[PDB]
């Protein structure tokens, strides 16, 4: 449940 | 008079924010002089975010794979390198809005302002602290990576944080501006958890001093304590240990109020045991720990 | 995730702040187009009209290291308008707006014309603001950003004896029953901004903090009868409408959430916290929750 917070 | 969570004015940082795109991935970059700093995870593909090999991914990129947009202007990337977890994109234009600045790696307990941005544009500014477990309790959504934390004491912008990720408890992890993570975290979506967080004791004491400076004394008591006895009590409430350095750092606020540091420690011990019984301190019904001794002096008379 | 007291980015306003000095009084001015706005107390029962027999050169206006040439002066309500010979090249798209109690705004606290900090404040129901201001802060301004437009809504004037603050809109009209003279003045009984509390309970639900939801619902009339007894502002149907998005986005209808708030007032929090607070926060508007939780940006 670890999330990069870039956007795609 | 008054006491607020006060951020630094954000204009000097606003003028550095850009949008960085690589393939279908977009985040924010920090344009200082002729370099754009951003999280290296912008080069990851959606598929491989568990175990990216960043060296391998970066060598397959051309300068023209990086789309960098400042407002409506596209910046030309003329070189690129990776430093720890940050990518450095060399561009052919120095940012004319570059402020006087430096990079600093902060210690847990330190505070800073965050300019949360999306697509290179600012959404808002708020105060944050580096927690003892090296997370920050931010307010960040998808696309906020590359937003920065900073202080602007005097004329110089000190950048201390670049945002990368959100952990499963909803708190945040990121790096200094040299790309080194705070805490044991890595730029991978593998399972990671923040350690147990604790309360920043020296900040709580600073804030009680701010309360006395603003004319509130209801929580003081006649007692003093020793440093070691206070630490034995504080640990039982998951408070960070108070060191003699912290005691020294509180010397100024102690002199301004006439309340010795260990006298204020005895008042904090009693507040931990009794709670506030329906009263507030500086408008809060709990003990606030994201104001440093320096923050209190900056804000108060 | 997360939820913080979030101010608007302040860059557009920082480029408008200047220092205004008259005699031994120094405060801040707001330089927009070719006019500098500041509190009329900079010229100081004061007969401000009789006191402006000074010349344009009596007002020293400094923008950074540059002195602005004043070429006229006039007074509007409690604000002085200094005409200068140069339009501010940094003037943003802006307008002046007067806000209502319960509305929030960002304060750019300034000293000697230099911005020192930024924070969020609410116009209280008793027309004060719970600011953080020291001597030299008069003329600091409050603002929101609507889309691309800076809406200036507050100019700081003074501190009341309880330590809260009073000021004007940018046309010089005070918020609240206050005057700009040394006379005995007090903050009236304040009340809690009900619609803002509900907005913040929605923010809490968006962030997964849900322990206060209950099975009960209520009516606007039934809720207001209980709420007035705890010194909460009345909730109008307008407020219900404004919360419509959040009510839809969370599945808690406003009146369903109202029943949660109704219980929190009568029963307290029973030792729990909401979004990291042990009291009911009332300085986030419904729009504040939307802008923060959807990542609205300003360009
Ligand atoms: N603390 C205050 O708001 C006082 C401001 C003062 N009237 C000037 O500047």
């Amino acid at each position: 449940g670890v999330t990069f917070q870039s956007a795609v | 008079s008054g006491f607020r969570k006060m951020a630094f004015p954000s204009g000097k940082v606003e003028g550095c924010m850009v949008q960085v795109t690589c393939g279908t991935t977009t985040l924010n970059g920090l344009w200082l002089d002729d370099v754009v700093y951003c999280p290296r995870a912008v080069i990851c593909t959606s598929e491989d975010m568990l175990n990216p090999n960043y060296e391998d991914l970066l060598i397959r990129k051309s300068n023209h794979n990086f789309l960098v947009q400042a407002g409506n202007v596209q910046l030309r990337v003329i070189g690129h390198s990776m430093q720890n977890c940050v990518l450095k994109l060399k561009v052919d234009t120095a940012n004319p809005k570059t402020p006087k600045y430096k990079f600093v790696r902060i210690q847990p307990g330190q505070t800073f302002s965050v300019l949360a941005c999306y697509n290179g544009s600012p959404s808002g500014v708020y105060q944050c602290a580096m927690r003892p477990n090296f997370t920050i309790k931010g307010s960040f959504l998808n696309g906020s990576a590359g937003s920065v934390g900073f202080n602007i004491d005097y004329d110089c912008v000190s950048f201390c944080y670049m945002h990368h990720m959100e952990l499963p408890t909803g708190v945040h992890a990121g790096t200094d501006l040299e790309g080194n993570f705070y805490g044991p975290f890595v730029d991978r979506q593998t399972a990671q958890a923040a350690g147990t967080d604790t309360t920043i004791t020296v900040n709580v004491l600073a804030w009680l001093y701010a309360a006395v400076i603003n004319g509130d004394r209801w929580f003081l008591n006649r007692f003093t304590t020793t440093l070691n006895d206070f630490n034995l009590v504080a640990m039982k409430y998951n408070y960070e240990p108070l060191t003699q350095d912290h005691v020294d750092i509180l010397g100024p606020l102690s002199a301004q109020t006439g309340i010795a540091v260990l006298d204020m420690c005895a008042s904090l011990k009693e507040l931990l045991q009794n709670g506030m019984n329906g009263r507030t301190i500086l408008g809060s019904a709990l003990l606030e720990d994201e104001f440093t001794p320096f923050d209190v002096v900056r804000q108060c008379s």
